[PDB]
């Protein structure tokens, strides 16, 4: 539960406010970068290492039969667990195109070969969407569950641009909430089924959700209809019958008012919510400890690591979990002159 | 076409109007509604077919270049 | 505005009504947008420019009715995208700027082969096929490895977003030719076919004596970077 200042040796011009961090079998890989992939690394992903507080970012590559992916900005993430038939998978969709626009793509990613010399090969495959497909969006949330006992994926939330009939140039960059219908997706076949809920009468964005034992708990986040942040946790229970995707949902009396957090998985299910934004100006400083049992959620605080007076004066920030109580956050850095590494980096740990 | 200030022009105007002046230049005020004929957004028009995805409202002129960037802080700035 | 012509009533290709006489002078360069940002921040640039590109797109379809010459008159449009330095064209056509293997913004030639042969090169680069090649990159239906994937697509990795007319600026041809001749003079002052790999100090001295020669005669002073006039 403590921070430590870092410095980037170089490449301090290749992170951008939104990005993603994945640990699949050890190494952590950084996804998303300002501008299109340079030729020094066409993969667009960087393996990340921390040695003596210093930060090293190395290029990657894929298999021959793996497809190349554009550098999404703020995608949705799913940690498809190690099982039949290919451990271990990471599903990402569908993010924001650096050329500013959206993507109806789904990307299934894995690790393929290593080393032979401390190197790692990756694989990224598209998948058709049979549906009743979900439209393109960003900042939404997607996860994976096992219902008695077969696997499925649930997508919810997120915003998007005005419908194309209403596409107004004066309102080109306006973005409103996607209609609150969730979507159930299978890896094979890619049958996407839309569902609606007579309770979720409003959309929402940036809300971190969690899956455990075919029961899914969505935390509250940002909403633009009433410009509010309903703290209220939202519970749901999903079961795949033959072949009925039966669903029930319910509202919890109290959740938490958090927006755009860093989720580190510490224990088996013992998670910490690192930080984010509680208000349109106040950012939530403190941490959060959350246990999840089949009975329910179990909440507490921890001692928040005292921030340097610098970050306490920052308007915004963000970060990602390097894994196992460890995470990385960054301050948009200012000063005279532009460094130009506009980001100071803090590592944070639990226990 | 000579990069003069509005203060500049007004001063010169008063001055020269004093000297033998049958008011020669025009007072500054009259330019501010003399360009409404030269700037954008003044001449009605239309298209066939109607223009796709671009509002058929014409009389507007200069517009801030964000096109409604949802000002939400935590989001993309 | 460059040209305004007429095809009516038909049976003819067209008649130029008014061709602009001096489009080079800024006295005809009407500004249409300004952004306090950098040429490189592709995200911010496209995010602001979406409007412009989209309405340019919607323009080329319909026709335009105005009150002109006392009467309600009609207009069509075509758009010629020329005035960009190379770097911009690449970064907006989805190429690899600027001195990588693929160089010709028109011909698919590699770098080195453009030395032995220099003349016969067909123009191929075009917007629609560039989208096609980007799609081939993304999908990779042939499941090729990295560098064969670069080759079969002729290296078009970033998705272009803004249309381009395939041509070059007139000024920066002059500028590059100027700097290249300047350096070739700096080199031919000494001996490089007699001394294959000269060193850095020799380069500084050859530059210095070149500036002395260009100053004593012709009365010419050096600059940091060469504008148009120094080139001319
Ligand atoms: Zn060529």
């Amino acid at each position: 539960m403590s921070l430590q200042p870092l410095t980037a040796v170089n490449c301090g011009s290749l992170v951008q406010p939104g990005f993603s961090l994945l640990d699949l079998e050890g190494d952590v890989y950084l996804f998303g970068q300002k501008g299109w992939p340079k030729r020094s690394c066409p993969t667009g992903i960087f393996g990340v290492r921390i040695k003596k507080g210093e930060l090293k970012l190395r290029a990657i590559s894929f298999s021959n039969n793996s497809s190349y992916l554009p550098p999404l900005r703020c995608p949705a993430i799913a940690h498809f667990e190690a099982q039949d038939g290919k451990p271990e998978c990471y599903l990402i969709h569908g993010g924001r195109t650096p050329n500013n626009e959206l993507s109806s793509s789904l990307y299934m990613l894995s690790v393929d070969s290593r080393g032979c010399n401390r190197k790692v090969t990756l694989r990224c495959e598209e998948k058709e969407l049979v549906g009743d497909v979900p439209s393109a969006r960003y900042g939404h949330t997607l996860s994976v569950i096992n219902s008695r006992g077969k696997t499925a994926c649930v997508l919810f939330g997120g915003r998007s641009y005005m419908p194309p009939t209403e596409r107004t140039t004066q309102n080109w960059n306006s973005v409103v909430d996607c209609p609150p219908q969730v979507y159930l997706i299978d890896l094979e076949f890619g049958c996407c089924t839309a569902h609606t809920l007579p309770e979720l009468t409003d959309g929402q964005s940036f809300h971190v959700a969690l899956a455990r034992q075919d029961c899914v708990y969505f935390l509250g986040g940002h909403i633009l209809s009433s410009d509010c942040r309903p703290s209220r946790l939202i519970r749901l229970h999903v079961e795949l019958l033959l072949g009925s995707p039966v669903l029930t949902c319910t509202i919890l009396h109290e959740g938490l008012t958090i927006t755009s957090a860093i989720a580190s998985p510490i224990g088996y299910h013992e998670y910490i919510i690192f930080g984010g934004y509680q208000s349109e100006t106040q950012k939530r400083m403190e941490c959060t400890y959350v246990g999840l049992d089949d009975v329910g959620v179990h909440m507490e605080s921890r001692e928040p690591p005292q921030w340097t007076s610098e970050i306490s004066h920052s308007r915004t920030w963000f970060g990602g979990s390097l894994g196992k109580g460890t995470a990385l956050v960054a301050i948009p850095s200012e000063g005279n002159p532009t460094p130009p590494e506009a980001y100071h980096f803090y590592q944070v740990s639990f226990q | 076409n000579t990069f003069l200030s509005c203060s500049q022009y007004h001063k010169m105007y008063r001055t020269v109007k004093a000297t033998s002046g049958r008011q020669i230049f025009q007072p500054l005020h009259t330019l501010r509604n003399a360009e409404k004929e030269l700037l954008p957004g003044f001449h009605q028009f239309e298209w066939q077919p109607a223009l796709k995805n671009v509002s058929t409202s014409w009389d507007v002129g200069i517009i801030d270049g964000l096109s409604g960037w949802t000002v939400s802080v935590d989001d993309v700035p | 505005i460059m040209s305004i012509s007429i095809r009516l009533e038909g049976e003819d290709d067209g008649i130029t009504i008014f061709q602009e006489q001096k489009p080079n002078s800024e006295l005809s360069c009407r500004p249409l947008c300004l952004m306090f940002v950098d040429e490189s921040d592709h995200e911010t640039l496209t995010a602001i420019l979406g409007p412009v590109v989209a309405e340019r797109k919607a323009m080329m379809e319909s026709r335009l009715i105005i009150s002109v010459g006392g009467l309600l008159r009609s207009f069509r449009f075509f758009f010629r995208g020329t005035g960009y330095d190379e770097k911009m064209v690449r970064e907006m056509e989805g190429l690899e700027a600027s001195g990588s293997t693929y160089i010709c913004t028109l011909c698919d030639s590699t770098r080195a082969e453009a030395s032995q042969n220099m003349v016969l090169h067909s123009i191929t680069r075009s917007h629609d096929e560039n989208l096609e090649r980007y799609e081939i990159w993304r999908k990779n239906p042939f499941s090729e490895s990295a560098d064969e994937l670069r080759d079969r697509v002729k290296g078009v990795s970033a998705k272009p977003f803004m249309e381009t007319q395939p041509t070059l600026d007139a000024l920066h041809c002059d500028i590059g030719n100027a700097t290249e001749f300047y350096k070739i003079f700096q080199d031919e002052i000494g001996e490089v076919y007699q001394k294959p790999n000269p060193s850095r100090e020799e380069r500084r001295r050859w530059r210095s004596t070149l500036d002395k020669q260009l100053r004593k005669k012709m009365k010419l002073k050096p600059v940091m970077r060469m504008n148009g006039n120094y080139a001319r």
